[PDB]
């Protein structure tokens, strides 16, 4: 949580719906938690063969 | 600046369970390809820049 | 009085006087309002989607429909959901005229009401009470602990320690350092200073 | 003798006395004026004050450590 | 070295007691002069002999409401010494 | 409770009522933001034209930058001005605003205008995905709205690309809001350390626990800072025609005097010289006293916080003893005089009837006492305010007894007092002052100065130019140079080392044609010349700031590695300005080539072709604002400003920036602590600390008296070396173990001790 | 540039004067007020191939009040310093019989040398200074309050006003710019007065340690 | 018309997708201050409201149902997705946005002691508590009995 700066925490412009943009806690944890938006879909994993 | 002898700009690589950092060319040989000529292809693909 | 309760828009706020339905300010056809929330919160803050929710609630609850506030539906400008209320007879824009509960006299400027869903936090004032006197301690360290009814009292931590010395107060330093938390006499020997 | 100390009386001195007086009183100590519908310890004395006749005297110590030693009634009331 | 000091003029670790032995020789005024103040410190009083063992209450006996008493850590060291000092 | 009933009998509430606006303000509004599409559209083609000319100073990326957050902070504004305009006198939003109980005239704008720029860093949204904002916009996009600026308005809502940037604008600031949090007690928990135990003793001396006199007389006035407020001194301001005309008392007119005063005063004021001489007496003392304030307050401020307030004391008598302003003085001028010095009598900080006590007393009230000459001077007192007898005298005993009772009180803890009140702000200021190169101020920088950490995020000097160069940018420009560091890489523009077996060898001709004059004169190329050699070709732009001779850079290379390095210089109208230098040629009479490769590398870094080497970068701005313009007391006696250019530089080695020529060596400073205590001593450092302090708590706006200042700038330059005063810094301290077993070490400290 | 040598030099030579002056020992205002060009008259255009030698700024001064006790700058020729040269200048000065003197070494001193000054430790002080330092007239910049000194008896009276131990004074550290411009030694009060906004002028003393 | 572009290759399926599960219970989130939006979703990991519908049987520490949840009258198109008009958390209230007595300065709310009388926002708090036999003692029994 505190590396001096604070560049992970900023909102990326590539969370254009990988991540719910509103949705930040306040507190030690600001920006280092995010929570999904309703669509996104994680990879499961398959064989690339 | 300091010395590094009278080379410079040298590219090096640190590598998995080593000691001290390894000049790349010699990591380049000693996986093989020894003629500098194959190193400098593998590396840089067109020698007309 | 004190619970937390707060809107869907951002804005959360403790209850500071609860009164009953015949001393509040009451519509013309009797509808007295269940929670008055300040006027001055929505300002610095532009909460502006709070009071189009109120206005929507309205027209919804006189049209009987779930009204829908899609975050981009471009049917619902302020205005064409305001035209919809105006036929119902209410002022375009939500305002309707009240009357001051206690004297009966109409309040001159007319009071924004409307229907707005608010949600009740669970952090409660019961949870938070903590109170101590003559309390609980603990024998090894002598200094109070905590038994039954949260008992524990709170802390003169540094920062309190210093602006207590910044006001001048020698007294209440002392006694809120030494006398509160552990008073002992302890008789000692006077020409050397060990315990006797 | 030689008082170099200010004739009014500090802000902090107007407050342990006050509190001073009170505990002799509470604790059934003569009174100095009279005190008329009053049971209040503090409203008893902060009165006497108003007089100028509280039975103390204090010593203010110097900082090089020399006890210049004003009394009540000398010291100016700085309310 | 960790717990014993030896000394080579020949190399042999310092006895407790002749270290205590030589402060005990200690003259006061050289102790004034080391910066020690003799009359509430002195090189001789320093080396241990008699363990002051804390009081019972620096030490309490923690019976966890009549399970037993446990015993309060400290106590445990004491005791140990004891037992060995005894042997 | 009464204004809270008038809210029962009216009532205030704000509703969308207020939120919306007739429909010529919303297309009014429209028009000004098609203007900014349109106008940004015009920046984007001139640029992607190459038309668009490169700005003083500044890299072309950037000015299309500043041209173009022009354009929109204009529009915000502008179409700001409308939308305040709308709102009737029953706008519910305007009413709050104007009582100040809450919201912002900018809040208004955004709820019934146009949200504004939203922005990230203090930039425009950044291209974070390749070249682009966010997916939808096509790449290379330097559309406005596409960047960040979110047009629509809250009540008109937010499009979903507006809104993402938006929420991103908002993020920081929540960021800041943990950042803030935490700093909260970070400086004051390590300075009320430092200044744990400082008190007004009894006798005045603020003195730490030692007794060590820290500060001879509290604040150096005496007065305790609550009963000081903010009076206008009069006098140092005016013209001197202006001085004697409005204080003077002139005994000729007679018929003024005649209105002015009771008869009685007029013909003995008209009789007596004695009488006369006090009144040019008097004007003299104040005359002398004008010219001690002009450089006591140099600049030019005419705000004190001296304590009793004359002015409204006057004010207050008028009232309560009736005087008529109408009508003739009961006053004689005289009493004013003689009751002035009686009053100065009675008001002491200070109480020793011996000199080194009696000084004193002049030295520290001589401000208000100059003030309380010049409001109750007699001139003014006659003509101005016009009091009588009686009230004269409730004035000059009220003066005293504010000014008597507003002495500090003994026992004060002022120390521990002053660390907390410096300590609000501190949280108040900015995270690191980027924006408002960059300044680093904020809980921060008031850190470099707690604990003296030389190293700054922007060490910088400023530079008063000494004279005649400021006004000639010409002169400065050379000059401001001539500090800059400069060496071969700025300047060159190619090198070489194709081999040249002999001179006439001239692989290239165009070197022949000078290499022949050369070889005209081939002195020492008897010896030999390089076999294979360097050549080294710069460019006239950057040589022409530089102002930069050839002959210089010549006698500079030969200057240092020796005769072992022999080049001639290129004809100057030459074009091609090029060097072609080889090794000794006695040398020539371990492999040179090899050699001159590490040569070049050498020669480019340190050339060191003028300039002191820290210094990296000179920006030159004159200012327009006031804070810095010469101030000069003119001939006919006023306060007037001259624009000269200053120099802002970065690094600091003031001992040769100082020494270089037309450098004002008097008002040049550092904007660093440790420099100031290595070159100008520790009484400069006491004062510099205190402005540096000052500068960090005006740029909220905040105030501090200089009371807290002081003594936190005193406390710490007191042992006489700058001594850290974070928990590090101070951990060393003189303490009784009791107290030194206050850190961390009590186990050890106390075996010790 | 050798004109520039001859710019420097006289700047150098014009602030030492000035110091003397404040310092109380005797010096005409003319001399302090002798302008680069009167330098370049008087010395000659440069010490490089010039007329001024790098010796003869070196001058003799004593205290206005006292014409027993004088000082000698001596500009070292020699851009670098040798013991020997000072001690050549220390048997000039033994000469002399005036103990007090200053050398203005141009850049560098042998580590010896500086211990050697402080081998004569109560011999003929001697006091170095950079050439670079003396450039600027510190006492002229804006931050710099006007230090002024104090004789032994007004240091006895001051102690009795505040009824104040010595130690207990501020302390100001002799090796810092001022004081050797002001040529402080340990033990000596130097008051500074200076102007602050709350009330007009606060003199503050410190004594050195 | 005059395209920004002409080659979109992908378009989007309604953009109030790109807000979680916590989001898009707030309607006219864009109008609202982006700051006081993200409050507002941590005030509702604060609402109660009931909790899962087997409340009866499970038996969790802390855990506080509510006497009557209502849908919301204004509701956003996507809340339905998240199980909101079978688990609401609140009730519509006629909430009057106005300067009364004082008592509502500096975000309090005035509230009517008929409507919490009413059943306007009465809740349960259940609290669970566990006490476990042990039989750790050789001889130490912990039995379970009228003391
Ligand atoms: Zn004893």
């Amino acid at each position: 949580r505190d590396g001096k700066l604070a560049k992970p925490r900023q909102l990326h412009n590539t969370l254009w719906g990988m991540v719910c943009p509103a949705e930040t806690p306040e507190g030690h944890a600001v920006g280092l938690v995010k929570n999904l938006a309703l669509m996104a879909y994680i990879s499961v994993g398959s064989q690339p063969s | 600046g300091a010395k590094k002898s009278a080379i410079g700009q040298r590219i090096v690589a640190t590598l998995p369970y080593i000691k001290q950092e390894v000049p790349i060319i010699i990591v380049f040989r000693a996986l093989g390809f020894v003629s500098d000529r194959d190193i400098l292809e593998h590396i840089i693909y067109d020698f007309e820049d | 009085i004190g619970d937390k309760f707060a809107s869907r828009h951002g804005q959360k706020g403790t209850c500071g006087i609860q009164y009953r339905q015949e001393d509040m300010p009451f519509t013309c056809e009797g509808i007295t309002p269940d929670i008055i929330i300040n006027p001055h919160a929505i300002p610095s803050r532009m909460t502006i989607g709070h009071l189009i929710e109120c206005l929507q609630g309205k027209v919804s609850a006189n049209k009987g429909e779930i009204g829908d506030a899609t975050p981009f539906n471009d049917a619902v400008n302020v205005q064409k959901i305001s035209n919809l209320l105006s036929d119902y007879g209410y002022h375009l824009r939500g305002n309707e005229v009240l009357y001051n509960g206690f004297t009966g006299r109409k309040i001159t400027s007319q009071i924004f009401i409307g229907p707005t869903y608010y949600q009740r936090l669970k952090h409660m004032v019961d949870d938070k009470i903590h109170s101590r006197a003559r309390g609980p301690i603990q024998i090894l360290n002598r200094q109070p602990m905590e038994g039954r009814s949260r008992d524990g009292g709170l802390r003169f931590g540094e920062m309190e320690r210093d602006c207590q010395i910044a006001h001048g107060a020698a007294q209440f330093l002392r006694e809120r350092l030494f006398e509160a938390s552990d008073p002992y006499q302890v008789h000692v020997c006077n020409l050397c200073g060990i315990m006797a | 003798q030689k008082r170099i100390t200010t004739p009014y009386m500090t802000k902090y001195e107007r407050a342990r006395v006050l509190g001073t007086r009170a505990l002799q009183i509470a604790m059934c100590a003569p009174v100095m004026v009279e005190l008329e519908g009053e049971t209040d310890p503090l409203l008893i004395a902060m009165k006497e004050l108003k007089a100028r006749k509280i039975p103390i005297i204090i010593r203010r110590y110097l900082p090089d450590g020399s006890y210049e030693d004003w009394g009540v009634d000398e010291l100016i009331i700085s309310d | 070295s960790g717990l014993e000091l030896y000394a080579e003029w020949k190399k042999i670790l310092l006895s407790p007691e002749r270290v205590h032995e030589i402060f005990k020789r200690i003259s006061d005024e050289e102790c004034f002069v080391l910066g020690m103040e003799p009359r509430y410190a002195r090189p001789e009083w320093m080396i241990v002999t008699v363990l002051p063992v804390p009081p019972l209450s620096v030490r309490p006996a923690v019976v966890m409401q009549g399970s037993a008493r446990n015993q309060d850590d400290l106590t445990h060291k004491l005791a140990d010494i004891v037992k060995i000092n005894n042997q | 409770t009464v204004i809270n009933n008038w809210l029962l009998i009216e009532g205030h509430t704000i509703g969308i009522g207020d939120s919306i606006a007739d429909s010529k303000t919303y297309q009014d509004i429209q028009n000004t933001i098609k203007k900014a599409k349109q106008d940004v559209i015009e920046v984007i083609e001139k640029a992607h034209n190459n038309e668009l000319e490169p700005t003083p100073g500044n890299t072309l990326r950037q000015t299309f930058e500043n041209q173009v957050n022009r354009i929109l902070n204009d529009a915000r504004d502008k179409t700001g001005s409308s939308a305040q305009k709308s709102l009737s006198e029953y706008n519910n939003f305007k009413s709050m605003v104007v009582s100040g109980a809450k919201g912002s005239k900018i809040n208004i704008s955004q709820v019934i205008a146009v949200v504004g720029q939203q922005n990230v860093e203090g930039k425009r949204i950044p291209f974070g995905f390749k070249h682009r904002t966010l997916p939808h916009f096509i790449k290379d996009d330097y559309g406005p709205e596409s960047r960040g600026f979110v047009e629509n308005s809250y009540l008109a809502g937010l499009t979903p690309t507006e809104f993402f940037f938006h929420a991103m604008g908002g993020r920081e600031g929540l960021i800041d809001t943990a950042v803030k949090t935490a700093e909260t007690g970070y400086i004051q928990r390590r300075l009320i350390k430092s200044m744990e135990s400082v008190m007004v003793k009894y006798d005045a001396t603020v003195r730490n626990s030692i007794n060590q006199v820290v500060q001879l007389r509290y604040g150096e006035d005496g007065l305790a800072g609550e009963s000081v407020e903010f009076q206008n001194l009069a006098t140092l301001k005016p013209s001197n025609k202006a001085f004697e005309k409005k204080f003077r008392f002139d005994y000729t007119n007679e018929r003024a005097l005649r209105r002015t005063l009771q008869e009685d005063l007029v013909k003995d004021v008209l009789s007596n010289a004695h009488i006369q001489n006090e009144l040019e007496r008097e004007f003299e003392r104040m005359r002398e006293d004008r010219e001690v304030l002009r450089v006591i307050f140099p600049t030019g401020d005419s705000k004190v916080v001296l304590p009793c307030n004359l002015l409204r004391m006057i004010w207050n008598a008028q009232k309560i003893f009736h005087i008529n302003p109408r009508l003739p003085s009961d006053l004689h001028p005289i009493k004013v005089v003689e009751g002035v010095k009686e009053l100065s009598k009675k008001l002491v900080i200070v109480n020793g009837d011996d000199p080194l006590s009696r000084q004193a007393q002049e030295n520290a009230t001589l401000l208000f006492n100059i003030h309380l000459r010049s409001t109750l001077c007699s001139r003014r007192m006659a003509e101005e305010f016009r009091l009588s007898g009686e009230a004269f005298d409730w004035l000059l005993g009220e003066i005293e007894s504010k000014f008597n009772q507003a002495i500090a009180h003994p026992g004060e803890m002022v120390g521990a007092l002053a660390a907390q009140s410096l300590g609000e702000p501190a949280t108040q200021m900015t995270l690191n002052t980027f924006h408002y190169k960059n300044v680093t101020l904020g809980v921060p920088r008031l850190k470099e100065l707690i604990n003296i950490s030389k190293k700054p995020k922007t060490p910088s000097l400023t530079v008063f130019l000494l004279g005649q160069s400021a006004r000639d940018a010409e002169r400065a420009k050379d000059i401001l140079c001539r500090l800059e560091h400069t060496t071969l890489r700025k300047v060159t523009a190619n090198t070489a080392i194709y081999y040249d077996p002999n001179p006439q060898s001239t692989v290239v001709a165009e070197d022949q044609e000078w290499v022949n004059v050369y070889y005209e004169m081939p002195d020492f190329d008897v010896a030999r010349i390089s076999p294979w050699l360097l050549r080294v070709e710069l460019d006239r732009k950057h040589m022409t700031d530089r102002k930069l001779t050839m002959e210089q850079i010549a006698e500079k290379i030969n200057a240092g590695f020796g005769d072992d390095l022999n080049c001639i210089f290129n004809d100057d109208n030459a074009e091609k300005l090029v060097l072609r230098i080889r090794i000794m040629n006695s040398d020539e009479n371990m492999d040179d080539d090899v050699f001159l490769r590490c040569i070049e590398s050498n020669m480019l870094t340190d050339m060191t072709l003028q300039g002191i080497e820290q210094i990296s970068k000179v920006y030159m701005h004159l200012p327009q604002t006031d804070n810095k313009k010469k101030i000069i007391i003119t001939e006919d006696g006023e306060f007037k400003a001259l624009q000269e250019w200053i120099l802002e530089t970065d690094g600091v080695s003031l001992m040769r920036v100082l020494s270089e020529k037309d450098v004002d060596p008097v008002r040049t400073t550092s904007n660093d602590i440790v420099e100031i205590f290595t070159v100008l001593g520790i009484e400069a450092v006491r004062k510099a600390l205190e402005r540096e302090l000052y500068h960090v708590i005006s740029f909220d706006g905040s105030y501090v008296n200089y009371r807290h200042l002081a003594l936190l700038c005193d406390t710490m330059t007191c042992r006489g070396h700058l001594m850290a005063i974070t928990r590090h810094g101070v951990n060393r301290q003189d303490t009784g173990p009791l107290m030194k077993c206050s850190f961390e070490e009590t186990v050890d400290v106390l075996m010790e001790a | 540039d050798d004109e520039e040598e001859t710019y420097r030099l006289w700047k150098i030579r014009k602030t030492i004067m000035q110091l003397c002056h404040d310092r109380g020992y005797l010096v005409t205002q003319d001399e302090l007020d002798q302008t680069l060009e009167e330098f370049k008259a008087q010395f000659g255009d440069k010490p490089s191939e010039g007329r001024p030698r790098r010796t003869d700024l070196t001058v003799l001064v004593a205290h206005n009040d006292d014409p027993t006790d004088q000082m000698f700058v001596f500009f070292p020729e020699e851009p670098k310093v040798g013991i020997k040269t000072i001690k050549v200048y220390c048997q000039r000065m033994q000469e002399e019989n005036i103990t007090r003197a200053l050398i203005v070494v141009q850049q560098g001193m042998t580590p010896s040398a500086k211990q050697s000054l402080v081998d004569m430790a109560p011999k003929y002080i001697l006091e170095q200074f950079l050439q670079q330092e003396l450039l600027i007239n510190i006492t002229e910049h804006e931050l710099v309050p006007e230090h002024v000194v104090m004789t032994k008896e007004e240091v006895t009276e001051l102690l009795a006003r505040y009824k104040l131990r010595e130690n207990q004074l501020p302390r100001i550290q002799a090796g810092d710019p001022v004081a050797r411009y002001f040529g402080i030694k340990r033990g000596q009060v130097v008051k500074i007065i200076r102007p602050s906004e709350t009330a007009g002028r606060y003199i503050t003393y410190r004594l050195v340690q | 018309e005059v395209a920004y572009c002409s080659t979109y290759t992908h378009c989007e399926i309604h953009p109030s997708m790109i807000l979680g599960v916590c989001a898009s219970i707030i309607p006219f989130p864009d109008h609202n201050q982006s700051p006081r939006n993200t409050y507002q979703s941590a005030m509702g990991k604060q609402a109660m409201g009931v909790y899962i519908t087997n409340f009866h049987v499970r038996m969790d520490t802390l855990a506080h149902v509510l006497y009557y949840p209502q849908k919301p009258l204004v509701t956003t198109r996507s809340m339905e997705y998240l199980r909101f008009r079978e688990l609401p958390a609140g009730i519509n209230s006629i909430v009057a946005i106005a300067s009364y007595t004082g008592y509502n300065q500096e975000d309090s709310v005035i509230m009517n002691r008929s409507a919490v009388d009413r059943g306007f926002f009465r809740s349960v708090f259940y609290r669970s508590y566990k006490e476990q036999e042990s039989k750790k003692g050789f001889d130490q029994e912990e039995v379970f009995e009228k003391p």
